[PDB]
């Protein structure tokens, strides 16, 4: 996340590490057994990290739990970067209280100019690099269609979305990928790409959760 | 033509922050470098091993 801020220790319960010997992605808990994240984040070996704030150090409130099922969506195209979603199955139920909570799935889709909370331990830095210990946090607007076809030509799908400041500074960057974009407490969106990080007339691009919702209920019950 | 071993190593647009290999012709060795996740080009290795079996030498 770069141009953001520090959460503060467990502020977004349902925000979860993707774990392959190292932190490499995020994902969003919808309920005690599954998780989640972006098609592109499909790694072998998977361990979730819930109840995690400094990723570094074992602070207590840590629950580590592996990946039995890693569902990508059938139609992922990997070109495209089209249905950008995956849901991930964990092999024992994550126990639920403050700290570790699941989200709520959006009923309708959100309007362009809806604020969202969007987190992640991605890169902090626009230019070069530099990772955090603890969970960081940024409030971004999504974007019109029609802006992020404009920044994006002939690349935006139906199921993307834009989101973000186009003068530049403030977007989710690597390592942030399959973490949530909350907005009204329900999940819209799934840190998927973008051209480089916070530069100008580049804003972050989304998996559209909201077209998902029903494919995510009935893929989820039918595992 | 071109080798793909010669080519800087590619991020992408997509932002996971998977470690990867590439080899590094300056250096002589296969070194880490952050994959994205999405549209790898060819000097983009899981592990040294591949690597180095791969672009070992260019
Ligand atoms: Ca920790
Ligand atoms: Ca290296
Ligand atoms: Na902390």
């Amino acid at each position: 996340i770069v141009g953001g801020y520090t959460c503060g220790a467990n502020t977004v319960p349902y925000q979860v590490s993707l774990n392959s010997g190292y932190h490499f992605c995020g994902g969003s808990l919808i309920n005690s057994q599954w998780v989640v994240s972006a098609a592109h984040c499909y790694k072998s070996g998977i361990q979730v990290r819930l109840g995690e704030d400094n990723i570094n150090v074992v602070e207590g409130n840590e629950q580590f739990i592996s990946a039995s099922k890693s569902i990508v969506h059938p139609s992922y195209n990997s070109n495209t970067l089209n249905n950008d979603i995956m849901l991930i199955k964990l092999k024992s139920a994550a126990s639920l209280x403050s700290r570790v909570a699941s989200i709520s799935l959006p009923t309708s889709c959100a309007s362009a100019g809806t604020q969202c909370l969007i987190s992640g331990w991605g890169n902090t830095k626009s230019s070069g690099t530099s990772y955090p210990d603890v969970l960081k946090c940024l409030k971004a607007p999504i974007l019109s269609d029609s802006s992020c076809k404009s920044a994006y030509p002939g690349q935006i799908t139906s199921n993307m979305f834009c989101a973000g400041y186009l003068e530049g500074g403030k977007d989710s960057c690597q390592g942030d990928s399959g973490g949530p974009v909350v907005c009204s407490g329900k999940l819209q969106g799934i840190v998927s790409w973008g051209s480089g990080c916070a530069q100008k007339n580049k804003p972050g691009v989304y998996t559209k959760v909201c077209n998902y919702v029903s494919w995510i209920k009935q893929t989820i019950a039918s595992n | 033509r071109p080798d793909f071993c010669l080519e800087p190593p590619y991020t992408g647009p997509c932002k996971a922050r998977i470690i990867r290999y590439f080899y590094n012709a300056k250096a002589g060795l296969c070194q880490t470098f952050v994959g994205g996740g999405c549209r790898a080009k060819r000097n983009n290795f899981k592990s040294a091993e591949d690597c180095m079996r791969t672009c070992g030498g260019a």
